[PDB]
């Protein structure tokens, strides 16, 4: 039935953990934390399949409890459980979190062997399990807008910014990477208005730190709610660095045939929806100082070799997801400079796309004025989400 | 030592939550800033043990932004214990207070003007490890001296070296080339190797920007690393690791001739040579230990000599001798070794002088890859085999690279596919070996083949009588996997739609088992491919009209002509119709086989 | 080499030291700190005779943090565990239930050779005991027993033991029996485990009443399994089962709803009571979407399926199908889904106007499909077409980028499924040319162009941009950019010559797909050649389409609804999958896990 | 050069850091952490070297403990490798058979033992003979 009780905290280590049949390896552990805890592009749903292997799972607080098995489960007595099991540990210790967990290991084992035997859900009253448990838990514990505002129509725009910053290997490890983004908001709307906004959970509220600012406008206790200012501001901004999609991938082929030549092939792979459409794109290929010329020949866009900077510059209208261009150039070389073998600066992308490449998504912005005439469903929104490259390297 | 200190280490400990834990660290900081703010002095060793306890804390998280005062007055002590950990706290909690600075540089001055090593090792170090501005404006001119004087112990020497090295690099401006160069360089000449080490970081970094005035380093380092790697069992008993002898400061020594070409000088150019191949001997030669450590030690001056030699690209005899060596290791327990040879070899191959010899290894990279259980060593084996990869490697690097393809992992496939199709590329011998390479590309990791790609396998069938009938056969027999890859249907589907009749008249590759093959397909592909097996299914009625009738009613058929996608239905309807009200003569007309692609 | 390693200092020997300290509350605490440092990954390995002794005591906390520690290793470590079988012997005697239950569920959570040899004896005695406590561990224990090696025919003897044993005291116990009979039969072999049952149908339907939520769960699953042979026999199954809802909301409903499913087609379809029943599954379907989310999303999943079999049970309901703006996407969803499947002439009032809302939200991707939905409510009721022709078109008024190129696509197919019919629209259409982008979008302007041509005296100057950036173009668009233009020809030969030649001389001279390549020369030996013979093959009528794309083969449904509870029913897939095919692209597949439909 | 050195236990708690650049607290956080993430995921299969952010990392496990160094893309590996094993050495000389706990509790003067053996980013002393004999004066000391 249920062949695994995994408790995971906020990077994906396994705090504490039970396998109930010789199934479930190593191996499940880390698909779960690889393909739900990390997942990039994916949309969540609380099933999922890898390797013919279901898991079940529940976000409590910072930390993913999660169920695994082989078998045709009976599903929806799986989640009813998992609720249980909150219900069981938030009354020995509260709050379901790291803490919480960290310190009550002991009980939450004892906890585990009791509410199931072997994957089957038993008697998990709190009332009833006094005589089972011997363990006792741990516990722990305006003046930005105007009055009077009116228009005709009540308006607002969110626009998602985001800048994405990479540094990649040849071999294509992320060696670093950070999002940089804002929410911007601009919101013509009447009277005093409290809104309510809600995204999926990808925020967190020359080393790029995980950090989430907001305006003095907003509150927190989930979601987040605030009486905007008038016209355009500045909802929130925030940096991140897990789970970032990159959108390009660089695939260099540099090879220093003698000291002579240089033989460069560069494959660009774009890695998101094939209904979408990255602009602006730019590959920046570097060339040694001391190069007599360039052949280039490239088969998507256009390219050209500029000397006062040393570089290839390969242009792209438009590249859809999913797709796949080459460059190739032969470069020649005159070796005065003797010595001191050529220090290869990395390749370089500019690109714009239709989407946050921190994989925030907005879900919703409920408006409710309290006064005046008009509701939530009178009012029209767009969203834009405009993805940039920032510093986005690849070494060859 | 301190009891108090233990005390709050194991109170800390015992803790049952991290609520508790940061009461009891409160409960110290209270107790702390009491007794420093106290009417009652402390002792040396209550000031020592607390400053010490702010400094756990600190290591443990939490924000100090006390205690500096009382560490300050530490270093103005003459106890050891008490300055330690007065220097200990600076060091790691530097506040940007120039009170503070101002006096924290004159307890500095005084420790260093002392004659005591030990407190001079222990201002040096800070100094070192700290490396303000305002250090280096009040001392960068003293170390040099201290570093030269013929009397400073030497571990005052190789301390004071070092520090001298971080000044340089945060503050070069304060250490300009004086008088003392030529002495730094002697020291080279030192009996205590520890201070020879030194020295010589110091000096390769000073060499990147003034070689000049360290060239005589050279002559100096040669020696030296020839004294050391002949030395006997009972000479350098002090820095003999696991039987290696100096391993650290011969690795060093040959890194410093890595600021300088080869030796001006014949006989020290000679010396170096004797050398460079003393050490690739003794690489030859078997364990003197089973330990680890003993191969390790002496491999790594195998590969700092290696890329002294590689750097210097003036001696081919030793290149090659180098090459061998690495290709020996490609077959090695250790991954750590397998790994470095790898990639130094990669380095070699783009040289004249080792080219050659680094193709002879073909066979070992290619074995090795076979085996090789971690990814970042096969990802090299790949590598390598793209850089020696000419007219004549071509042909077999790529069926072994295939080969490897049918049963890798989904780690490597990408850039294997990758590479297979650019080799194809530039090094087709015959249309029909490209045909070949691609259409089994295809079979194997389709999946991950450009567009593009499959495009070209196309066209050149199309225009190559010859390949046609081996094109069509491989594509069946392909097709004909339980499991495949859509591409494969995509290709397959052309070039059966296109040429099946030269493989029709086998009874076991008929007209009907053509279809129905590609018809098991059909409703697991995706749209577009559909759309291409609707052309295909189309061109059979007319090529073999025996099978009109069955084909005639998948195109009637729900699924086909009441489609929600517009080409499908399009299609579908379209070829019923063709089908149904055209001629024969006229279906002949409009579904001939298609003319040759232009090239251009 | 062995650095790190000492046992003669640090935290390993202080806990050795605690734990042989005679202060048990100091034991306790011992016991308790290697458990936390095992889970942190500590080898403490060194400890297990020290913390084995600690088993020799009066106390009850002491003893259990013993065996809390030994089932640490009774997974990771098999062999570690075992060590201490012969304390598990005597423990399952120890005069205390609490005990013998916990020394019996640690022996079967082992796995070796040697497992067998120490616990069949004890087994066979806990079986047999006074509390149903050690009785309903026993029972789950047959189960892991099982699990472990051999067919074992004193396993056949348990097999017994356990039948005698769904005839018991106690619902926790019964309730267990079952669970484990039913995974055991399950595998391997075949036919197993067959009764008459009538008694044990009343004896489980007894039991499933006083029984705790997770005893009816398996209960009611293992009922579900049966093929009755009358009407009788079914009905009173029915009627005993009917109290189940809610015991505990999630489960207990859709194993009854699965149950009361399989057993109501075998009904007469009478009225008498079979419309009794169908009126009875309504308020409990419905009211588990007051539940938790996760739960929401698997009952929506099975909600789906019964809908298509039973649309008659929740004909009536579409309001709490209704989205919540802070259901998360998944419920919002699969509620969007249901909504189209109960939509009807009655309801499309609001339906139609709730659909505008959501077209209006701030999500995106809930946005997007939600016109796609309006779209579908057209298709599928033909007098909701021309009012979601009129909201699309406000939608597109409101110029929202995202929205304008959805409604669009879906006029597409509503201009499809009505042909002749909207017109007069086209030009309304045309204001937005430039604001199309999305590859869809710009083949449906194409498609629908071609269609209708003569309409518009203008068709021309509007092909003619397209043309313009020809590649760069989706091969998509391409292709239907063709074909409009072949039908642009055919419909109007006169400025026409200039396109047609052009647009099949890039089909067939540039562009390297040889689909396309194909697909241009085709058109080439038809309309450059005879004007007449290629209106027939392309002009044809097309028949219309309807939205049986949805809908699950009959065949497949009721495989489906048999496996109501299950993930079956939630992958809408045979188990066969999930525990000859074509393996699409990475292109395709990493796609494919983006489209929310 | 040595960017930085850390000791650092299976469940990510540190029980050295040294540093050789400069970093915010943040930041040496920070890198802490991803530091852990990376080493604790690999094998014994794996090498013992690997990129980091634009540096890399050598580094190997004892018992609970992986020693790391951060270190220069160019510099070798082996080397590295070996110098951390020669520093547990001297710990282990120094803490008669050291523990985990030593660390703990002596922590200040851990710190005394890397100053000898590493300074400035670079190797320092290398001969185990006498970076005992130092500290053993040392610690006679008052
Ligand atoms: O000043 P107190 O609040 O009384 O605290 C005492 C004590 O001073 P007393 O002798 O007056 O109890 C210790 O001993 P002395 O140094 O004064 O001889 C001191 O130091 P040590 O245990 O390291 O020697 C120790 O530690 P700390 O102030 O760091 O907690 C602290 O003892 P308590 O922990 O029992 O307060
Ligand atoms: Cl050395």
């Amino acid at each position: 039935m249920i062949g695994g009780l995994f408790i995971y905290n906020h990077k994906g280590e396994v705090l504490i953990s039970r396998v109930y049949r010789d199934d479930i390896g190593r191996n499940a552990v880390d698909a779960f934390r690889v393909n739900v805890i990390h997942a990039r592009q994916q949309v969540r749903s609380p099933v999922t399949n890898i390797a013919r292997t279901s898991f079940f799972h529940v976000k409590r607080s910072n930390i993913w409890l999660a169920a695994v098995t082989k078998q045709n489960v009976n599903a929806a007595m799986v989640f009813e459980f998992l609720y249980k099991m909150c219900d069981v540990m938030a009354a020995y210790f509260g709050k379901i979190s790291e803490e919480n967990i960290k310190n009550n290991f002991v009980l939450i084992y004892e906890l585990l062997d009791e509410i199931l035997d072997f994957g089957y859900p038993q008697n998990s009253e709190t009332g009833a399990l006094k005589t089972f448990i011997t363990q006792q838990g741990i516990k722990s514990q305006i003046g930005w807008r105007r009055e009077g505002i009116k228009y005709r129509r009540n308006e607002l725009f969110l626009d998602v910014l985001e800048s994405v910053n990479l540094l990649m290997s040849p071999q294509g490890q992320v060696l670093s990477a950070h999002v940089s983004g804002r929410v911007v908001m601009k919101s013509y709307l009447s009277g005093m208005p409290e809104c309510k906004f809600g995204m999926n959970d990808k925020i967190v509220i020359s080393i790029a730190i995980d950090d989430c600012t907001f305006h003095q406008c907003v509150r927190l206790s989930r979601s987040i709610s605030f009486i905007p200012p008038d016209g355009e501001f500045e909802l929130m901004r925030y940096r991140t660095t897990k789970d970032i999609i990159l959108p390009f991938r660089v695939i260099p082929l540099v090879r220093e045939v003698g000291r002579t030549k240089l033989e460069v092939k560069v494959v660009i792979k774009s890695n998101f929806k094939p209904s979408l459409l990255a602009q602006k794109i730019e590959v920046r290929i570097p060339t040694p100082l001391n190069t007599s010329g360039v052949q280039v020949i490239c088969m998507k866009g256009k390219a050209k070799y500029k000397a006062s900077e040393n570089a290839i510059v390969w242009k792209i209208k438009r590249m859809a997801g999913m797709k796949e261009s080459q460059i190739s150039a032969e470069i020649e070389l005159l070796p005065t400079n003797d010595k001191k073998k050529w220090a290869r600066p990395p390749i370089s992308m500019n690109f714009e796309v239709p989407f946050a490449p921190s994989g925030l998504k907005v879900r919703y912005l409920k408006v409710f004025e309290p006064k005046l005439n008009y509701s939530d469903h009178d009012v029209i929104k767009w969203v834009r989400y405009i993805g940039r490259s920032g510093i986005y390297e690849t070494r060859c | 030592g301190m009891r108090g200190l233990a005390v709050f280490i194991s109170d800390i400990r015992n803790c049952k939550s991290k609520e508790a834990e940061i009461k009891r660290i409160n409960k110290e900081l209270a107790n702390i800033r009491s007794k420093f703010k106290g009417d009652k002095a402390l002792d040396g060793y209550s000031k020592k043990k607390y400053v010490c306890k702010l400094l756990f804390i600190f290591l443990l998280g939490h924000d100090i932004d006390f205690g500096h005062m009382e560490a300050v007055n530490l270093l103005s002590s003459n106890r050891y214990t008490e300055k330690q950990i007065g220097y200990l706290f600076i060091s790691v909690l530097v506040n940007s207070n120039s009170e503070l600075i101002r006096l924290i540089n004159n307890a500095i001055k005084n420790d260093l003007a002392s004659r005591n090593p030990t407190f001079m090792g222990l201002a040096l170090h800070c100094i070192a490890n700290v490396g303000s501005r305002e250090m280096a404006e009040a001392f960068a001119g003293e170390i040099p001296k201290i570093l030269v004087a013929g009397d400073t112990m030497d571990s005052v020497k190789q301390s004071a070296a070092l520090c001298l090295l971080r000044l340089y690099r945060t503050s070069p401006d304060l250490v300009p080339m004086g008088d003392w160069t030529s002495r730094v360089v002697h020291l080279l000449n030192d009996q205590h190797l520890g201070v020879v080490t030194a020295a010589t970081s110091l000096i390769t970094t000073l060499a990147q920007k003034n070689p000049e005035e360290f060239k005589t380093s050279v002559s100096l380092a040669v020696s030296r690393l020839s004294r050391i790697v002949t030395s006997a069992s009972t000479d350098l008993q002090d820095y003999t690791y696991y039987f290696v002898p100096a391993p650290w400061l011969s690795v060093k020594l040959l890194r410093l001739l890595q600021c300088y070409p080869p030796p001006e000088d014949p006989a020290v150019r000679g010396r170096l040579t004797e050398c460079l191949e003393t050490i690739l001997n003794k690489a030859q030669e078997p364990p003197k230990s089973k330990k680890v450590q003993h191969s390790n030690a002496k491999n790594a001056v195998l590969f700092e000599a290696i890329s002294l030699i590689i750097h210097h690209d003036s001696e081919p005899n030793l290149l090659v001798r180098a090459c061998n060596q690495l290709g020996q290791f490609l077959q090695h327990r250790e991954t750590n070794l397998r790994y470095l040879a790898l990639e130094s070899m990669c380095t070699l191959a783009s040289s004249e002088f080792s080219h050659e010899a680094v193709k002879t290894h073909i066979e070992t990279v290619i074995n090795a890859l076979k085996t090789e259980r971690d990814v970042s060593v096969r990802q090299r084996a790949v590598d390598l085999l793209y850089a020696m990869c000419d007219r004549s490697n071509a042909q077999q690097i790529v069926a072994e690279m295939l080969s490897y393809l049918e049963t890798a992992d989904y780690s490597i496939r990408e850039e294997i596919v990758l590479k297979v199709a650019i080799l194809a590329e530039k090094y087709a011998v015959d249309y029909t070996w490209y045909v070949d390479t691609i259409l089994n590309l295809i079979r194997i990791a389709g999946d991950y083949v450009s567009e593009e790609v499959w495009y070209r396998v196309i066209q050149i069938v199309i225009n190559r009588d010859d390949v046609q009938g081996y094109a069509a056969k491989t594509v069946f027999e392909a097709l004909q996997a339980p499991a495949c890859h859509e591409n494969l249907v995509k290709v397959g589907g052309y070039i059966l739609g296109e040429f099946g009749n030269l493989i029709a008249g086998d009874p076991r590759s008929s007209p009907l088992i053509q279809f129905n093959l590609l018809h098991s397909k059909f409703h697991l592909c995706s749209v577009p491919t559909r759309a291409l097996l609707l052309s295909t299914y189309i061109k059979f009625v007319n090529l073999f009209p025996e099978v009109k009738a069955t084909i005639q009613d998948v195109l009637r058929s729900d699924s086909q002509l009441k489609n929600a996608d517009v080409e499908l239905q399009q299609r579908a309807v379209e070829y019923l119709r063709l089908s149904t009200v055209a001629s024969t003569d006229i279906l002949a007309t409009v579904l001939e086989e298609m003319p040759p692609f232009p090239e251009r | 080499s062995k650095y790190f390693t000492t046992n003669k200092k640090g935290e390993i020997f202080e806990l050795k030291a605690e734990l042989n300290n005679e202060k048990k509350e100091k034991r306790k605490e011992a016991v308790k700190k290697v458990i936390a440092a095992m889970t942190v990954g500590k080898d403490v390995s060194s400890l297990f005779p020290d913390v084995v002794n600690c088993m020799q005591t009066d106390n009850l906390e002491l003893k259990k943090l013993v065996y809390l520690y030994l089932m640490n290793y009774a997974k990771s470590q098999p062999d570690m565990a075992i060590m201490a079988v012969n304390s598990f012997v005597k423990d399952c005697e120890d005069p205390n239930p609490l005990i013998r239950a916990l020394a019996v569920r640690t022996m079967g959570c082992i796995r070796v050779d040697k497992i067998t040899e120490y616990l069949c004896e004890p087994l066979r005695k806990c079986l047999k005991d006074e509390d149903p406590y050690v009785r309903k561990t026993a029972a789950v224990c047959v189960a892991k027993l099982h699990d472990i090696n051999a067919q074992m025919v004193e396993d056949q003897g348990f097999l017994d033991s356990l039948r005698d044993l769904i005839a018991d005291s106690n619902p926790m116990v019964v309730a267990n029996a079952v669970a484990a009979l039913s995974e055991i039969s399950e595998s391997h072999p075949n036919s197993n485990l067959l009764d008459l049952n009538p008694q044990n149908i009343n004896k489980l339907l007894t039991a499933l009443n006083e029984c705790t939520e997770w005893g009816q769960i398996f209960i009611l699953d293992c009922l579900s399994n049966y093929n009755p042979k009358d009407d009788r026999e079914a009905q009173s199954i029915c009627e005993r089962v009917t109290p189940r809802l809610s015991h505990a909301n999630s489960a207990v409903v859709l194993s009854a709803v699965k149950v009361l499913m399989k057993f109501l087609e075998l009904l007469p379809k009478d009225s008498d009571y079979y419309n009794m029943l169908l009126k009875k599954l309504a308020p409990p379907l419905v009211t588990l979407l007051s539940g938790e989310p996760e739960v929401q999303y698997v009952a929506l999943r099975n909600i789906n399926l019964i809908v298509q079999k039973r649309p008659e049970i929740l004909k009536q309901e579409i309001k709490v199908f209704f989205v919540k703006y802070n259901d998360p996407i998944y419920v919002k969803l699969e509620k969007l889904d249901i909504m189209i499947r109960l939509a009807s002439q009655a309801n499309i009032a609001q339906v139609l106007a709730e659909l505008k809302e959501y077209a209006t939200e701030v999500d995106v991707d809930f946005v997007r499909k939600a016109v796609r939905a309006i779209g579908r409510c057209a298709i599928k009721v033909e007098q909701s077409a021309e009012r979601c022709v009129s909201t699309l078109l406000d939608l597109i008024q409101t110029k929202v980028n995202y929205v304008v190129q959805e409604a669009i696509v879906v006029i597409r197919d509503i201009f499809r499924k009505y042909p002749n019919k909207y017109e007069s629209i086209i030009a309304t259409l045309c204001e937005n040319l430039d604001s199309l982008d999305e590859p869809d979008a710009r083949a449906a302007m194409i498609w629908i162009v071609g269609e209708y041509a003569e309409r518009i005296d203008n068709a021309d100057e509007l092909l003619e941009s397209f043309l313009e950036g020809f590649h760069d173009e989706s091969t998509q668009v391409q292709l239907t950019l063709l074909t409009a233009i072949v039908k642009l020809f055919l419909k109007k030969p006169s400025e026409t010559q200039e396109l047609v030649q052009q647009v099949l001389s890039l089909a067939t001279q540039d562009s390297d797909n040889p689909d396309l390549r194909d697909r241009g020369y085709i058109y080439w030996r038809l309309l450059s050649t005879d004007p007449v013979t290629a209106k027939e093959v392309v002009l044809s009528e097309k028949p219309l389409i309807s939205e049986e794309t949805d809908l699950i083969e009959p065949t497949l449904l009721d495989e489906l609804i048999c496996h109501i509870g299950s993930l079956a029913s939630v992958y809408h897939k045979p188990p066969n999958a999930f525990v000859p095919q074509v393996i699409p692209s990475q292109g395709d597949l990493l796609g494919d896990l983006l489209n929310l439909d | 050069m040595i960017r930085f050195i850390l000791i650092q236990n299976r469940a990510g708690k540190t029980r050295l850091a040294k540093w050789y650049m400069q970093f915010d607290d943040d930041e040496k956080q920070k890198l802490i952490e991803e530091v852990h993430a990376v080493v604790t995921v690999r094998d014994a299969k794996h090498t013992n070297f690997v990129e980091f952010r634009n540096f890399k990392i050598i580094y190997r496990r004892y018992a609970g403990l992986y020693f790391c160094i951060c270190v220069d893309v160019n510099d070798n590996n082996l080397a590295y490798l070996e110098a951390i094993h020669n520093f547990v050495e001297v710990l282990n000389e120094y803490f008669h058979n050291v523990c985990e706990l030593d660390l703990v509790f002596n922590f200040y003067k851990v710190y005394t033992v890397v100053d000898e053996m590493f300074l400035a980013g670079e190797i320092r002393e290398t001969s185990q003979t006498k970076v005992l004999k130092q500290l053993l004066m040392l610690q006679s000391l008052e």
